[PDB]
């Protein structure tokens, strides 16, 4: 079963998310670091 | 019937590009010594621009299927789909791979694809898949058909990326479709016959001389002019020429009478051209166009004009012979001959003339694979070390 | 075993040391108590 998701979750490369989609990504810990400031800020973190 | 692509054929595989909106068809390329890095080479202007396929065929040695390349690393076919293949490029002699050093073309999952000198292990081996459900798994081959390469070693797609102003290749998980025309067969080729892309010497009825641009006084105007030079030159590096048809499908068939051709120096890397002087002169592949540069082997020195020969697809048959076959290079537009100026190391100036003289017949010999390899290894050294000279002066 | 080399260098590849090495450098918030003493404490599932 490992084999075969790691296999799929390669051929569409678009599940990683925006940080690890290969192309303009800024990386996980980019994207921890923006999630952080998303969360402290009430207007992106809460519909409002 | 519709050839089925085999092994020990060789071939160029192209791919299509979108760049502002137009169709351009680009082949993969990678020159040997120096960088190992593949690139792509543009022959939809063939028009325009010389495309070097020298460095662009590579040769279907071996191929296996995906469970026999498995025990074979735990330890004249036809293909099919889901083959695992090995691609030799055939002027280096060594082997695609998926590089796994990425040069970071902002794909940080992208690998680089190049060269590699050793078989061993699985990134030089490739498996090919079907572009779409017209082609299903196990199904042989055909020469048109379009192919999807997956590296064993990385799981990547051989992938066009159009992220850099420049067109890159790169493993990567995108899927990118290739197509891979029949340069030659191997098999096919008749023995002592003159073939497409064949480096060989113009040598002069005389047995005395043979065509060659003068020798490297560094004057770049010097070795732009031609002239028969008898001697060293005809063992020297100066006097090889490289035989490329106006084709970049079926390049390696055997050549025809009356048909349109490019003479390329190896050593200068320069197209032999007409002048509107009737002059015999080199200029760049960048100025290098059909026109000019057309050139054709003749049977007879007489003027019967044979018209259009209908092309035909496949290895051909062999009627120019190395060796023996008396030729007479007419350009393919202006009609004239080719025959030695006369000023009289006799340096002979080549004319271009109407009539021609009695003494115009040209015999072909085929210079040995090391030579040519050599040759060209000169001229990619010659360009290097000048391009450092000149950063150095700066 | 080859497939699993494979697949362990598909995930290695995937995911850089580094940005790992970060998300772990990343710290945690301490809920504090306030000047009364009352503990001060942010919602868990707010954040990091």
């Amino acid at each position: 079963n490992a084999n075969v998701v790691v296999r799929l979750l390669i051929r569409r490369p678009e599940c990683f998310g925006p940080a690890l989609r290969g192309e303009g990504g800024n990386g996980l810990l980019a994207a921890m670091e923006e999630a952080i400031k998303i969360a402290e800020d009430p207007s992106r973190d809460g519909p409002s | 019937e519709i050839q089925f692509l085999r092994t020990d054929d060789e071939v160029v595989l192209q791919c299509t590009a979108t760049i502002h909106k137009e169709q351009q068809k680009l082949c993969l390329a990678a020159e040997g010594f120096g960088n190992r890095l593949c690139f792509l080479e543009s022959t939809s202007n063939s028009k325009n621009v010389p495309p070097d396929l020298s460095i662009c065929t590579f040769v279907l040695e071996q191929s296996l299927s995906v469970r026999a390349l498995q025990e074979m690393l735990a330890n004249h076919r036809t293909l099919l789909y889901g083959h695992a293949i090995l691609l030799r490029h055939s002027y280096s002699g060594m082997y695609l791979c998926c590089l796994s050093t990425s040069r970071s073309s902002t794909d940080k999952l992208a690998f680089d694809v190049g060269l590699q000198e050793d078989t061993t292990g699985e990134a030089c081996w490739w498996t090919i898949h079907p572009a779409s459900k017209q082609r299903s798994e196990g199904e042989k081959v055909r020469v048109g058909d379009d192919l999807i390469l997956v590296s064993v070693s990385s799981e990547r797609y051989l992938h066009l990326s159009y992220g850099n102003g420049s067109l890159h290749v790169d493993a990567a998980f995108q899927q990118t479709l290739w197509s891979v025309a029949p340069i030659s067969s191997g098999s096919e080729a008749a023995q002592g016959y003159l073939i497409g892309g064949d480096v060989l010497r113009l040598l002069h009825g005389h047995m005395d001389e043979c065509l060659t641009v003068p020798s490297g006084e560094h004057g770049e105007e010097q070795r732009r002019t031609v002239h028969y030079e008898g001697g060293a030159v005809s063992v020297h590096a100066r006097s090889l020429w490289r035989l490329e048809t106006l084709r970049v499908a079926w390049s390696g068939s055997h050549i025809r009478w009356g048909q349109p051709f490019r003479l390329r120096h190896v050593t200068t890397g320069k197209y032999l051209s007409l002048m509107e002087d009737k002059n015999l002169l080199l200029m760049d592949k960048e100025k290098a166009d059909v026109k000019s540069t057309a050139f054709t082997f003749r049977s007879s020195k007489e003027k019967l004009d044979v018209g259009v020969r209908k092309e035909v697809d496949g290895m051909g048959t062999s009627e120019i012979k190395y060796g023996d076959s008396v030729c007479y290079i007419q350009h393919v537009d202006t009609g004239l001959w080719l025959t030695y100026q006369s000023v009289d190391s006799i340096q002979r100036k080549a004319i271009m003339h109407h009539e021609g003289h009695m003494d115009d017949g040209i015999s072909l010999s085929r210079s040995q694979h090391e030579e040519s390899r050599t040759a060209r290894v000169i001229r990619s050294t010659v360009f290097l070390f000048n391009r450092f000279i000149r950063g150095l002066d700066a | 075993k080859g497939e699993a080399i494979r697949i362990r260098s598909i995930l290695r590849s995937l995911i850089p040391l580094g940005d790992l090495v970060g998300v772990i450098s990343i710290a945690f918030q301490m809920p504090t108590i306030a000047k009364d003493g009352n503990v001060v404490e942010p919602d868990m599932s707010a954040g990091f």
